[PDB]
DNA sequence: ATCGGATGTATAGATCTGACACGTGCCTGGAGACTAGGGAGTAATCCCCTTGGCGGTTAAAACGCGGGGGACAGCGCGTACGTGCGTTTAAGCGGTGCTAGAGCTGTCTACGACCAATTGAGCGGCCTCGGCACCGGGATTCTCGAT
DNA sequence: ATCGAGAATCCCGGTGCCGAGGCCGCTCAATTGGTCGTAGACAGCTCTAGCACCGCTTAAACGCACGTACGCGCTGTCCCCCGCGTTTTAACCGCCAAGGGGATTACTCCCTAGTCTCCAGGCACGTGTCAGATCTATACATCCGAT
């Protein structure tokens, strides 16, 4: 039940800097269902490359690995 | 120059899918095309696996592990079953 | 010794001799296991059949025997976890799923 | 006695956060959600400090993004306030 | 004489151009464009039909899924015709 | 050759959008559907012409534009 | 006697080739190509840092942040094309504000 | 194994009184791997498409118009030729 | 329009401090010389498939004219969402132990590359017919003017 | 909520044809059977960083009021796009002919893998030190309420 942990300031605050000027009240819970649906799609994909090299802990490079896979290349971490 | 193809084998499994089913030219080289692109993806993910953990060859695991990343949902569920099936019935002779 | 091939030795109708050549000869590692060609095989298969089936479905569907590439455009375009896979795929002579928006509807 | 018109202090911080590079999401919650997305694929599993790092820049650049294709479609419509639907539009434009 | 309201011929085109796989683009005039165009990065160039004809699929699969979603973004606008800031919007969020 | 982008005419692109499910059309969506398909036909021609300059070719192949829409993220089925 | 001086560059060649070969490109990697390689990466690193140093001056810095480098790659036409598809960790984004919500 | 030093030589080329961030520095050997992977990957299909087994110059050369953008491909091309003409000659 | 007050950044100036740039030892990965062999450059040849031209049919495109219906502007209501202040809470930070597991090392056995017969599955070319297209004709269905 | 005329589409029937399929001959790539070298499987060790815990501090989240401005529905206007009929026009199909260049083979030579020897370029490792993050005071850009 950690998916409230995603505060309303907290959208609120990735909003303003995507330039979002005012939030309906059904914001804060459809950008929840959207951060939890992709962390499941990056975190399956890290998982997936864990278990192969036969790891019991997620490396930064398996999470560099499974973004590179999606498209959404990451800088700054190997 | 002889050209290789897939079409004798998805022709194979047509006519145990759809016994009486036929499929056209046109259709045969849209399958053979569906065909390498598969093959290709997940032997460049397999490849990719292998570079990964500094390892020198592609084995079972690295194939299973390219299907259970390229294949989505049960799809890649039921592909692991057959692929495990296959590889057993081989080691068994 | 009589010649059993290795598609036979593992239940598979696709080639696992032509696929264990197309890993060796595709530059994807320096060494290639024995069981990678049977497994790569298998899969192929299984995915040829499942789309061959729904192909096959929807041939009947509209009262054709054989298998056109509508028929295959329909079959991947309908199942969802097909349309995943092949979401960035375009299929020659395959046109589109016929959808109309609700909104254009009549009144 | 002092109060700013509404939306005078909503195009503030809209300015700093463009200027500013922090995360704007708290360390703890986002670690704690994501083992418990991760602990539905593999039990007693570990994560290394900066693996949760770059969770963390990745959902935040993939969030921002996203804003920023809602608020284009929040616009399109001739609107300031951002719906859910604007949100619906941009993930089926961009495939999601 | 009989008149049809103008919203139900257009609906019948829709279906049958949904049903149908032709290619509602004339071969002549897509060659000559795509031998126009191929003229800036090389003269005399030969072209195998194969090759116009999978220039023609690809850039007629392109154009079909534009306008999907060209209407999608003049239905989110509350409206039916699609107006150039449509397509605008929807290579903008597309990413082009 | 001159202005065979007006080979594109009005009917056809009308005929697309009709195929992509479209009711009503603007008088000014034939331009911008004009520009549109000149752009990307451009850029997969470029790539494609690349490609058959590598091959020290003067043909353009039908492999060749396949390759350029892969490259691009297409993946065009079908031919070759 | 070292091949990167040789061939006037800063990249090493010897390093570049050794990666072709390792990296199961083809069975056999030409002399000039891990030259040219290294000369492109050259030159590619060349324009990134000449434009993050720009950046770093206008914000009256001597020294280059992730902040700089990701305005240099977004503030260029095509080095934003190029790197469309990649993310820079604490890089920021560039500030712009719709003109329909100023007042 | 990294080009921390040679991205450090460069930027003394092209900013001699500049330094760079440790962490800007991880995300320009990022960028050179992935340029790198990137070019190299479509040199590897160029030989793989025309049956040929050697990545050459006319490979890199082919694979750099492919990938990067118009005016930053005619620089880069006009660069490694340049190097390769002074590395034939010594 | 214009002024004044009150916020919220600019601007300058110290003040630490900890990453950053600079030396050192060394070692391992690059350089230099030399050889074998096969991959690719170069010539020559065949034929196919690309291009250019011409003529006739006619489907499709262009053009022009109603007419209605949809985009757009203008108003008003009301409610949802900002702004701000007070209160609550749990994140951040700084220390500590503790040990699970990630990484490195040293045998050693199995497994994949490699090479020489051996031959059977798969490809090229050839009839061969039946599944789908084309063309009439009728029935049924959808739309829109009307009440 | 119904009736009926006109236009569109679907199905039943007859006819034709050319593309999928079966088949035969013939290769050359898959199979069998051996060896050899080295890759990773596995046991062992280390040490480090991931995890858990606890207290303190305070920044951030949450809740509640209030005003207001923006979303949304309604209504009028006009203009522009759609349907339809009529007149070009060039797409399309069929045929014919010429030739450029795309595949092929044969030959050869030189370019690259491979090995041995040797050295210095770059990577841990340590360390001085100034670029900059933070704090504090003054200055003024901006916004909003009267006037």
């Amino acid at each position: 039940d950690n998916i409230q942990g995603i505060t309303k300031p907290a959208i609120r605050r990735l909003a303003r800097r995507g330039g979002v000027k005012r939030i309906s009240g059904l914001i804060y819970e459809e950008t929840r269902g959207v951060l939890k649906v992709f962390l499941e799609n990056v975190i399956r994909d890290a998982v997936t490359y864990t278990e192969h090299a036969k790891r019991k802990t997620v490396t930064a490079m398996d999470v560099v690995y499974a973004l590179k896979r999606q498209g959404r290349t990451l800088y700054g971490f190997g | 120059s002889r050209k290789e193809s897939y079409s004798v084998y998805v022709y194979k499994v047509l006519k145990q899918v759809h016994p009486d089913t036929g499929i056209s030219s046109k259709a045969m080289g849209i399958m053979n095309s569906f065909v390498n692109d598969i093959f290709e993806r997940i032997a460049g993910e397999a490849s990719r696996l292998a570079h990964y953990n500094k390892r020198s060859t592609i084995t079972s695991r690295e194939i299973q592990t390219a299907v259970r990343l390229l294949l989505p949902g049960e799809l890649a569920k039921h592909a692991v079953s057959e692929g495990t099936k296959a590889v057993t019935k081989y080691t068994s002779s | 010794a009589k010649a059993k091939t290795r598609s036979s030795r593992a239940g598979l109708q696709f080639p696992v001799g032509r696929v264990h050549r197309l890993l060796r000869k595709g530059n994807y590692a320096e060494r290639v296991g024995a069981g990678a060609p049977v497994y790569l095989a298998a899969v192929l298969e299984y995915l040829t059949a499942e789309i061959l089936e729904l192909a096959g479905n929807a041939a009947r569907d509209n009262k054709k025997t054989r298998i056109i590439p509508r028929h295959l455009q329909l079959a991947i375009r309908n199942d969802e976890e097909l349309n995943k896979l092949l979401g960035k795929v375009t299929i020659a002579q395959g046109g589109v799923l016929p959808n109309i928006q609700a909104v254009l509807l009549p009144k | 006695p002092h109060r700013y018109r509404p939306g005078t202090v909503a195009l503030r911080e809209i300015r700093r956060y463009q200027k500013s590079t922090e995360l704007l999401i708290r360390k703890l919650p986002f670690q704690r959600l994501v083992r418990e997305i991760a602990q539905d694929f593999k039990t007693d599993l570990r994560f290394q400090s900066s693996a949760v790092m770059a969770l963390q820049e990745a959902s935040e650049a993939y969030l921002v993004g996203l804003f920023e294709d809602t608020n284009l479609a929040a616009i399109h419509a001739k609107r300031v306030t951002i719906m859910p639907k604007d949100i619906q539009l941009a993930r089926r434009i961009r495939g999601e």
